[PDB]
RNA sequence: GAUGUCGGCUCAUCACAUCCUGGGGCUGAAGUAGGUCCCAAGGGUAUGGCUGUUCGCCAUUUAAAGUGGUACGCGAGCUGGGUUUAGAACGUCGUGAGACAGUUCGGUCCCUAUCUGCCGUGGGCGCUGGAGAACUGAGGGGGGCUGCUCCUAGUACGAGAGGACCGGAGUGGACGCAUCACUGGUGUUCGGGUUGUCAUGCCAAUGGCACUGCCCGGUAGCUAAAUGCGGAAGAGAUAAGUGCUGAAAGCAUCUAAGCACGAAACUUGCCCCGAGAUGAGUUCUCCCUGACCCUUUAAGGGUCCUGAAGGAACGUUGAAGACGACGACGUUGAUAGGCCGGGUGUGUAAGCGCAGCGAUGCGUUGAGCUAACCGGUACUAAUGAACCGUGAGGCUUAACCU
RNA sequence: AAUUCCUUGUCGGGUAAGUUCCGACCUGCACGAAUGGCGUAAUGAUGGCCAGGCUGUCUCCACCCGAGACUCAGUGAAAUU
RNA sequence: CACAGGUGGUCAGGUAGAGAAUACCAAGGCGCUUGAGAGAACUCGGGUGAAGGAACUAGGCAAAAUGGUGCCGUAACUUC
RNA sequence: AGGACCGAACCGACUAAUGUUGAAAAAUUAGCGGAUGACUUGUGGCUGGGGGUGAAAGGCCAAUCAAACCGGGAGAUAGCU
């Protein structure tokens, strides 16, 4: 009956929520501003930023645990020799959400999602 | 939770060998027996010579049991494999003159005075 | 949380070993007869291993008289007394339950010697 | 006569030295000062209202906040009423505390049950399954017939069925206390009240002997 | 089952009393760039508490 | 079945008392 | 003018002509055990073997294994074994088609609940200015079982054998309530092991796919077989029953005046619901003290200024939750996520070094990784506003006061 | 006994306990020799009974993963009355 | 009906494998014409289960299990 | 050698679960049987309704068979509703 629980099941078997935060995941530290459902965003808080956090510091290992997951070398490059030292120092909280709310094509609520200083 | 049915092997000699369950002593409706429980038998295999033998009808107390038994620190003793004591039908008191294996100090009590006094163990 | 924490840090043993699985220890719990309190000896391979705090505990198998037998300690009860690791041994895996299943030749564990 | 007011903080099994494992339900029992005491010139019953832990300024209304501002202070989580006999007490915050229940043995403690939310049956009022097979169309867990052919025509009233589960009241009687402690407000029951951590539990020395 | 008599609209209407939808109550303005919007929300512009997110 | 006739009946108790008459002086 | 028939399953409920527990009379009642009858419906009332079976026989229990009605309770809840469809055979009957309360093998069990009922949970409004808390308790439901030794005491009884009455303590079963500390189960959201194959340029190292690929361990949570608790004691009026005083009837007489005992039933005592109890109850606090105009001049209608407590809304969420509801927090802030440290789980990562021809081992190394826990931390997100909510609040009658 | 109504025929085996099963008697209600009798190794998605193994069939259910049911947007039926 | 049905012939890749079984992939083609949230009963399809192992039931129905090759070895009975 | 053997395509239909205003007026999913033959199948051919055909169930002949479908006798008749 739920109690303490914490995951979000998201209507999919677990291997599609693995594979779709990886594409997705993947696609935000990408293009910074990604589009998405809301709960997809609030779930998507939780495998991104532990990802920029393993990536503040170089190291071989680390490298290769970033590359373990995701599955894409542009990305994981991109990670360490850019968004790694580019959050020198912030405690977190690397993302924020902003609903601009309501898809017109079966009503589901919508939030943006952004690095937390994208800034430009 | 030797229960109804569930193959006990015997602990002494008196050559039972294999034993079954048939009833649990402990008036109406009481499932569960073991540890230190009185149940009721029917013999299987059984030695050639016999002081015993097939489709004999018994009474026994169960010794070990692979659900164990507690006791107040929460330690749980846990032997791997059923066994139990044959007793006469009426007196009592087990008709072996031999125990097989450990048994447990739980086990002890006035009347299994008897059977504690044998037994290699505890 | 510091609601608890002072009950139970004032509730454990300190002095016990550093046990690992697959250690043939012995240990020495109290039994009480009745007016007696004497202690009894229990050798054996450890197969599980404790880590919760004061409720952590641990098992012993040991095969005796033809017949095996297990049984679990809790590592902070006094009744415990003395614990001593004796022979150690070496196993990789952090629950040995398949030697349940195992006997004789097969049943070994070898030393760390290390 | 009076129990107090604490909040369960989630079980501890703690040693007797002599050598038995006793499990122990902790509970804070931070002092239960006095608001208001009803009595029959009152226009009631003799009672006392009671708060407790402390609650943010910010949330209390102004009514609230004034109904602190007469007698005693400081607003607390909220307001309890137990019945007297024979006991004087000062409307003035008296902060009574743990070390009342020190004389008691027995005790009651009633909670707030967990929520289930649905139950059904079986989960419930332990209904017995139906065959799990052989056969069994469409009711492996069903509740099964719930009534007379006819001649009621009706399901009776009171009848047992699926609804809402837990999440009430429900008290408990007995339970020893296993050691009253005071300079940390702490109360070692023995074990098994109910109410998930935290929540608040309403104790009183058992009715019965 | 089904039905052995025919419900009245009366007794529609009262299955229907609660089909009513509710409400935005109180539209929320930024305080920057006009814009009306829902509270907790983007503005039609970008604007979003005065700061310009997403800037086309 | 027992249907409520008369000789529907009495054929079978006739067969029950008919075996008895062997059955006991056997 | 298709109300679809035994039995089994789940789920029940009521009657007393009562199997057990409880209370009495009588005895061919010493004791224990009995016997029959009177009162009593609170709770309890077995698993199996054989057969389609209720039944019955039997094995072994138990304080006992109650009889009955409820469409021979219960198929829009389940089962189709019996039984009444079409295939087939035997025995028998008929020359024959076929027939058999004679048998044998194989045979489609439909429905999305409108209303009545029922378990749950909200919306409106009323409760006479409004609101926030806490209660009061009319009424209602829940619960009401019992074994087993030990003590009394080998005592009364008996010659013995045997063996109590009343009165206590302890300890079990069945049953309900509650809970994760223990012991365990699940834990496809944690870690390693491994095969077949594909991919990342390749070696290495990692990912997908094969039921989670096949497994081995395991946190939180949930849970029982886990461990805590529970029936009562007491008080009222009582049945059967026994009585005290005692007339009608100088005696007698439990009764007609009167007076006293008397059981799991009755009403209280334990728990829970509970002022929609429209008879709408009580207690504390809080907020509202501005104008003007038209009449049909009365609980009148406007218009202008005014927006209090509080409410709802919204957002972050909950050990609360289908939906609403209830709880917490919203920048004076730790509600969630993140980050930090621990704990815990898995079991010696990667890299490089060394040994060996090679697999592999060893050293670095109790190393890494670590979901749902705890302890901290404003890093991200809980917005500066509006919206609902009024402006001292009827008549008469009395009592106090002007 | 695919035949036996009376029938849960009697005796033996098998089970703690066996109206079915396997074995034999003959009192064959109403088997019988090409609408064949009695045997039969092999063959059966055949009838009945037993035994090892194995298991949630069960005592007693428990937890988890997916699709429905539930809430939201858009389409939008039916037996009946 | 833009229906989980029906329709004869030829072509036949890589690695595992006895194979056109099967698993994974090439060339090739696909995501099945409502979505999105929640994570309660109940139903459906499956994963695991402490002790016991047919006590279930009309009945071991379903479910669980055994499952490949090389060798060693194999009964009553018979129409060899 | 074989109406041999284990097993895919190929034909078949034993069990159970669904499904029962279904996806489907007979199917799906997991198993099961035959699988060198009394096989399986494409293409045309012929047998006609009191007749066909039938490894025989009274089955099959255009979703219907103890007597097909369409038209005509035809407003058959109906002590019945």
């Amino acid at each position: 009956m739920r109690h303490r629980k914490s995951g979000r099941q998201l209507n999919r078997n677990s291997s599609h929520r693995q594979a779709m935060f990886r594409n997705m995941a993947g696609s935000l530290v990408r293009h910074e501003i990604i589009k998405t459902t809301l709960p997809k965003a609030k779930e998507l808080r939780r495998v991104v930023e532990p990802l920029i956090t393993l990536a503040k510091t170089d190291s071989v290992a680390n490298r290769r645990l970033a590359f373990a997951r995701t599955r894409d070398n542009e990305i994981v490059a991109k990670l360490f020799n850019e968004l790694g030292p580019r959050f020198a120092s912030r405690a977190g909280g690397y993302t924020r959400i902003l609903k601009c709310g309501f898809r017109a094509g079966d009503n589901a609520p919508m939030a943006y999602i952004e690095l937390v200083d994208r800034s430009e | 939770m030797i229960q109804e049915q569930t193959m006990l092997n015997v602990a002494d000699n008196s050559g039972a060998r294999r034993v079954m369950c048939i009833k649990v002593l402990g008036g109406s409706h009481r499932r569960y027996a073991g540890v230190g429980d009185i149940i009721k038998i029917t013999i299987k295999e059984a030695i050639p010579r016999g002081k015993v033998k097939k489709g004999d009808v018994l009474k026994a107390v169960v010794v070990r049991t692979k659900k164990g038994v507690r006791r107040p620190d929460g330690s749980v003793i846990r032997f791997d494999g059923n066994a139990c004591v044959l007793l006469n039908n009426n007196s009592e008191q087990p008709i072996g003159t031999r125990i097989f294996g450990p048994v447990t100090r739980e086990l002890r009590s006035e009347k299994f005075m008897k059977i504690i006094s044998l037994a290699p163990e505890v | 949380s510091n609601i608890i924490k002072q009950l139970e840090q004032e509730q454990m043993k300190q002095d016990v070993p550093s046990f690992r699985p697959g250690d043939t220890v012995e240990v020495k719990v109290w039994v009480v007869e009745g007016s007696k309190k004497r202690l009894q000896a229990f050798e054996g391979v450890v197969i599980a291993i404790r880590n919760r705090g004061l409720h952590s505990a641990f098992t012993v198998r040991k095969i005796s008289n033809g017949e095996g037998v297990e049984r679990v300690f809790q590592t902070h009860s006094p009744v415990v007394d003395s614990i001593s690791v004796k022979r150690r041994g070496a196993v990789r895996k952090a629950k040995l339950y398949y030697l349940r299943e195992r006997t004789g030749k097969a049943a070994r564990i070898k030393e760390r010697l290390n | 006569m009076i129990g107090l007011v604490g909040k369960k903080v989630g079980m501890t099994r703690i040693f007797t030295e002599d050598g038995v494992s006793i499990p122990v339900t902790v509970i804070e029992v931070e002092a239960n000062r006095v608001t208001q005491v009803k009595d029959l010139a009152n226009d009631g019953y003799r009672a006392i209202q009671v708060t407790t832990g402390a609650k943010k300024a910010n949330r209390v209304t102004k009514p609230e906040a004034g109904h602190f501002a007469k007698a005693g202070v400081e607003a607390g989580r909220g307001l309890w009423e137990f019945r007297l006999a024979e006991g004087e007490e000062f409307t003035v915050g008296q902060s009574i505390s743990v070390e009342l229940f020190a004389d008691v043995k027995k005790v009651d403690v009633t909670g707030t049950s967990k929520g289930k939310g649905f139950a059904g049956t079986v989960k419930r009022w332990n209904f017995r399954t139906q065959d799990a097979t052989h056969g069994n169309s469409l009711s492996h867990r069903v509740p099964g017939s719930i009534g007379q052919n006819q001649t009621p025509g009706k399901v009776f009233k009171g009848k047992k069925m699926a609804g809402q589960m837990g999440n009430e009241r429900v008290t408990v009687q007995s339970l020893d206390v296993v050691r009253v402690d005071a300079e940390r407000n702490l109360l070692l029951v023995k074990g098994a009240v109910p109410g998930a951590t935290g929540s608040d539990l309403i104790v009183k020395p058992a009715v019965k002997a | 089952a089904v039905q052995q008599n025919k419900p009245t609209r009366s007794k529609r209407g009262m299955r229907r009393s609660h089909d009513a939808l509710t409400a935005v109550t109180s539209l929320s303005v930024d305080k920057t760039s006009g814009e009306k919007h829902l509270r907790h929300h983007i503005t039609a512009d970008g604007y979003y508490r005065g700061r310009k997110v997403i800037a086309k | 079945c027992y249907g409520g006739d008369i000789s529907r009946k009495k054929k079978l108790l006739q067969k029950q008392k008919e075996g008895k008459k062997r059955m006991k002086q056997i």
